[PDB]
RNA sequence: AGCGUGUGCCUACCCUACGCCGGCAGGCGCGGGUAACCCGUUGAACCCCAUUCGUGAUGGGGAUCGGGGAUUGCAAUUAUUC
RNA sequence: AGGAGUGGAGCCUGCGGCUUAAUUUGACUCAACACGGGAAACCUCACCCGGCCCGGACACGGACAGGAUUGACAGAUUGAU
């Protein structure tokens, strides 16, 4: 029910500001991650999934992609598709939410069972 | 004017040999040569498990080498310094030049 | 031997029947006439012409694609 | 695999010029080590040093890295005969 | 692109980066003075660099 | 009161944002409100904290031998 | 290195052991080996082609080193070409016992 | 205080002091070293002296547990390290 | 005769057992169990899942420069430009 804030700044002030004060927005393990310099060395699989998150559905959910990229950091243009962890086996079919924002996207896998 | 001559082997006893020779030339050919030191020597340690699987006591190796170093001084001209390290000639030693 | 996934086949070469005889048109002299237009590029002029599609041209070993 | 003809007339007129040559156990390097002339591979001298291996026309040598290769009669055939040049050059370990 | 993917991971560190000199080995390494050798061997041929255990 | 303000406990809170120390009711509500929003984000330390083990990445043969029998 | 690529190489006419002595702008080396007509090929083919092969591994400036050989005095009193010798008596027909006693009649009539 | 260690083969990754910036972990200029020369008279730790505490799971113990900030690499979530 | 202790408390690490597609594997009282110098984020790595290439040299044939044979951008495809 509550306009939830990230850390105080709302979400549409989130796709209202950019990535030069995004990172003193997020904390500093992840600061490394886009700052230290070009990100263009394996980044081709990041490049093509911000193609496949802008390219225009209807309305309604995305389609479908997976990915084999464990260690994808989050950001609030990425709010609001679907992705597939890689776990060997199975790609979780679990959706996300826009107050998941500072996570790495490996934070949803369970490891073998409740055993 | 001042020559810094070092010498660098492995064995005390060739090394000392070597030596003595030197200042033997020296004294033969009729020029002043600074005392002879002994400079200190460092081991070569390495420690290894002695057993190429996982079994056995606790056994390993300790190697142990001396290299030896020193060093003397000259006063001459090149000529004479050249003609004393291309004479007598032994594969253990290895002589080094420099005027400083 | 054989396993579980079914295998692709290699892209193998197929015979081009008399290709070079289609690289120039010959209406009756001894004139030459050009039908695909030959590769503007700096490693390759006059020797090599682009690839003929339906949609868009390319090039051999300077790999341009040229828009229209 | 491709065998590139530059580099294969290239090791015919090194090999001839000096008959014996050595080679590190690499396969996974970008530059042949001696041979700094062009951007020569070592995979493909491999590959054409254990063909004369199974011809028979060169020996082998090798020790822990450095491939030795020795050349014999048959591989000096087979040299003077591709380089289609008449006998009266000789190899230069015939030379002192 | 087959021979383009053989070098995606630079070999500059870690275990792969490096190699034995005797027998392409890489567990149990001597990097101490340039060694560059695993420990067996070393002490196969230890005696013909001229080294002797006197202690 | 010129206190520095690395010099403080938690820091850029979701519900205030400014550097400030809060003391124990504060932070009942402040850890109650923390582990029900891991528990409703479902992230991998959320659901380490609701099987209950070490989540800060340990091995558990020797330890852990007072929770369960 | 060059020790053992001795070993792998000069074992066929009984290579026993090497003592490199350097010096600057002439690299001199001794090969202690005992069938000497076999190290040289013929006339110097093979310790020129040793040597080229020595320049092209080592990386050294060329024309400077130089390869010398010589027969070995009391041949029986070095270890490895009397091992070498056993190899090539048990490698093609013979009977192992009869080698023994007679590279152990060798030795003990050899002066040792 | 003493054993020790240090610019590299393919092979880049070293030892650091002086001088500024911020509590810290760290950052920029800045010289020296193939080594009793530079780190380095290795101003080492334990001990010792002057306050503080008082038999209380307690100024012991730092296990468990969130946030912030740093260097490494192509990248640290299953906390890499601090 | 003693001293320092361990086994008990918390923690690092190894083995056995459970489980997982896979939790790679040898050693089992002295004479296995911070052992293989084995302090593994990827290579290590020997394990499973996912897709490429041969690293089939050479001998006997078929085929063949009138083609025996390779490298890919427009763009759909997994995981990648
Ligand atoms: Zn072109």
């Amino acid at each position: 029910f509550r306009k939830f804030t990230y850390r105080g700044v709302d979400l549409d002030q989130l796709l209202d500001m950019s990535y030069e004060q995004l990172m003193q927005l997020y904390s500093a393990r992840q600061r490394r991650r886009l700052s230290r310099g070009l990100r263009r060395k394996q980044h081709s699989l990041l490049k093509r999934l911000r193609k496949a998150k802008k390219e225009a559905p209807p309305m309604e959910k995305p389609e479908v992609v997976k990915t084999h990229l464990r260690d994808m950091i989050i950001l609030p243009e990425m709010v609001g598709s679907m992705v597939g962890v890689y776990n060997g086996k199975t790609f979780n079919q679990v959706e996300i939410k826009p107050e998941m924002i500072g996570h790495y996207l490996g934070e949803f896998s369970i490891t073998y069972k409740p055993v | 004017h001042r020559i810094r001559i070092t010498l660098t082997s492995r064995n005390v006893k060739s090394l000392e040999k070597v030596c003595a020779d030197l200042i033997r030339g020296a004294k033969e050919k009729n020029l002043k040569v600074k005392g002879p030191v002994r400079m200190p020597t460092k081991t070569l340690r390495i420690t290894t498990r002695k057993t190429p699987c996982g079994e056995g006591s606790k056994t390993w190796d300790r190697f142990q080498m001396r290299i030896h170093k020193r060093l003397i001084d000259l006063h001459s001209p090149s000529e004479i310094v050249k003609q004393i390290t291309s004479i007598s000639i032994e594969p253990g030693v290895e002589v080094e030049v420099t005027i400083a | 031997k054989s396993y579980t996934t079914p295998k692709k086949n290699k892209h193998k070469r197929k015979k081009v029947k008399l290709a070079v005889l289609k690289y120039y048109k010959v209406d009756e002299n001894g004139k030459i006439s050009r039908l695909r237009r030959e590769c503007p590029s700096d490693e390759c002029g006059a020797g090599v012409f682009m690839a003929s599609h339906f949609d868009r041209h390319y090039c051999g070993k300077c790999c341009l694609t040229y828009c229209f | 695999m491709l065998m590139p003809k530059k580099n294969r007339i290239a090791i015919y007129e090194l090999l001839f010029k000096e008959g014996v040559m050595v080679a590190k156990k690499d396969v996974h390097m970008p530059k042949h080590p001696e041979l700094a002339d062009k951007n020569v591979p070592n995979l493909h001298v491999m590959k054409a040093m254990q063909s004369l291996k199974s011809r028979g026309y060169v020996k082998e040598q090798f020790a822990w890295r450095h491939f030795y290769w020795y050349l014999t009669n048959e591989g000096i055939q087979y040299l003077r005969d591709y380089l289609h040049l008449p006998p009266e050059i000789v190899p230069a370990t015939l030379r002192r | 692109g087959h021979q383009q993917l053989y070098w995606s991971h630079p070999r500059k560190f870690g275990q792969g980066s490096r190699s034995c000199r005797v027998c392409s080995n890489r567990h149990g390494l001597i990097r101490k003075y340039g060694l560059n050798m695993c420990r067996q061997c070393f002490r196969q041929y230890a005696k013909d660099i001229g080294f002797i255990k006197l202690d | 009161y010129k206190i520095p303000d690395w010099f403080l406990n938690r820091q850029k809170d979701v519900k205030d944002g400014k550097y400030s120390q809060v003391l124990a009711n504060g932070l009942d509500n402040k850890l109650r409100e923390d582990l029900e929003r891991l528990k409703k984000i479902r992230a991998h330390r959320g659901l380490r904290h609701f099987w209950g083990l070490r989540v800060r990445g340990q091995h558990t043969k020797t330890t852990g031998r007072r929770g369960r029998t | 290195e060059l020790n053992e690529f001795l070993t792998r190489e000069l074992a066929e006419d009984g290579y026993s052991g090497v003592e490199v002595r350097v010096t600057p702008t002439r690299t001199e080396i001794i090969i202690l080996a005992t069938r000497t007509q076999n190290v040289l090929g013929e006339k110097g083919r093979r310790i020129r082609e040793l040597t080229a092969v020595v320049q092209k591994r080592f990386g050294f400036p060329e024309g400077s080193v130089e390869l010398y050989a010589e027969k070995v005095a009391t041949r029986g009193l070095c270890a490895i070409a009397q091992a070498e010798s056993l190899r090539y008596k048990l490698l093609g027909g013979l009977a192992v016992r009869r080698a023994c006693y007679g590279v152990l009649r060798f030795i003990m009539e050899s002066g040792a």
